[PDB]
């Protein structure tokens, strides 16, 4: 097969800027190579066609120039609107082949995450299960370190964690944290914690509440 | 205009077989090669083969040998992609494409999950915010989703009035049932005299939840 290579597999971008993304291909494809834009849960939409080629529609910003084995995509000045997955693809051979894929997120000013704690709801806990929820809202970079506590000792068993994708409005993100535990687990300790550690700080968001405390 | 229409999200047994329909439309459906692609969740774009609908030929992924197979009405202007043996590895989105060496038309797509789940409802939680680090200007609000089969449920506070401030996150499986949680912001003038309610839609089961967000005065 006709292995296509993209890099970066990620770019963090303030607009305004100018990219550059890479296809390299493993043997030369000649001119047959297309470039996609996706945005989430969208499908592909084609960008340029036989390296340079242009389509009616597509903003003038976008323009891809290689031949043979190095292919470039270049967005010069990236807007806030070319957020998404870049993909390249051959048709030179059978099969059909597709590049990684370059994830580009738009690059914000720090924003501290907004971190809440919740109890399981009572109405939960009849059924006899106990989550424990906590929110990480609007946070800038994506990096963060959540971690649980219970009665002071860390608990690395029992947590799912959920992302939005970068948000439209304000390029920030947003996570959640369930802690699942049964009923009986729950009720054999005190203090619940939620910590988060942000490159906005030195030290740990903190968030707890005691399983008592009404 | 050219139109690529596929067939709706399907939820499949492990063993089972499954029939993706890609209806074509403003164009000479016999003349061009429908592609077939797939894509996992966060993997890359797989491109699956192709079938021109005027011939018959079909030209299948090495890897796709016998798992996949095209055929095509050409009467009702149809490609079909067939999945055999389905198993849990098969969930994926797939489009269908025209194919023009490169492609410039991309039907909608299809969601398969294949998964021995049945349509359960879900367990819709409140969560209000606890005694302790609840007092703020803003506050935030919860609702849990818990464990209902299959996607998608839908999310709205106060009817689609609270617009602002709603996150709404990606479910997660959790012992093949799935949970989502979504958070409302809002000014503590609101709350708890402004009631506010969590709305849950569960098509599927046929499940409408209006779930309150008390005070956890109790």
């Amino acid at each position: 097969d006709i292995e296509l290579t993209q890099s970066p597999a990620t770019l963090s971008v303030t607009p305004g800027d100018s990219v550059s993304l890479s296809c390299r291909a493993s043997q030369s494809i000649s001119n047959n190579l297309h470039w996609y834009q996706q945005k989430s849960h969208e499908s592909p939409r084609l960008l340029i066609k036989y390296v340079s080629q242009s389509s009616s529609g597509i903003p003038s910003r976008f323009s891809g120039s290689g031949s043979g084995t190095d292919f470039t995509l270049s967005i010069n000045s990236v807007e806030t609107e070319d957020f998404g997955m870049y993909f390249c693809q051959q048709s030179n051979s059978w099969p059909r082949t597709f590049g990684g894929g370059t994830k580009l997120e738009i690059k914000r000013a720090d924003a501290a995450p907004t971190v809440s704690i919740f109890p399981p709801s009572s109405e939960q806990l009849t059924s006899g299960g106990a989550s424990v929820v906590c929110f990480l809202n609007n946070f800038y970079p994506k990096d963060i370190n959540v971690k649980w506590k219970i009665d002071g000792s860390e608990r690395q068993n029992g947590v799912l964690n959920s992302w939005t994708d970068q948000d439209s409005k304000d390029s920030t993100y947003s996570m959640s944290s369930t802690l699942t535990l049964t009923k009986d687990e729950y009720e054999r300790h005190n203090s619940y914690t939620c910590e988060a550690t942000h490159k906005t700080s030195t030290s740990p968001i903190v968030k707890s509440f005691n399983r008592n405390e009404c | 205009q050219v139109q690529l229409q596929e067939s709706g999200a399907e939820v499949m047994k492990p063993g089972a077989s499954v029939k993706i329909s890609c209806k074509a439309t403003g164009y000479t459906f016999s003349t061009y090669w429908i592609e077939w692609v797939k894509q996992r969740p966060g993997h890359g774009l797989e491109w699956i083969g192709e079938i021109l609908p005027g011939s018959g030929s079909t030209y299948y992924n090495e890897k796709f040998k016998g798992k996949a197979t095209f055929t095509a009405d050409t009467s009702s202007n149809t490609a079909y992609m067939q999945l055999s043996s389905l198993t849990s590895e098969d969930s994926a989105v797939y489009y269908c494409a025209r194919g023009d060496g490169n492609y410039g038309y991309w039907g909608q797509g299809t969601t398969l999950t294949v998964s021995s789940a049945s349509t359960t409802p879900p367990s819709v939680f409140p969560l209000a915010p606890g005694s302790a680090a609840q007092t703020n200007s803003m506050v935030t609000l919860g609702c849990l989703v818990k464990g209902y089969f299959p996607e998608p449920v839908t999310v709205t506070w106060n009817s689609g009035s609270l617009s602002s401030g709603v996150h709404t996150f990606p479910a997660v499986l959790q012992s093949d049932l799935y949970t989502l949680s979504s958070s409302v912001t809002v000014p503590s003038s609101p709350r708890p005299s402004e009631t506010v309610t969590c709305n849950v839609a569960h098509p599927a089961s046929s499940t409408k939840v209006d779930k309150k967000i008390v005070p956890r005065d109790c």
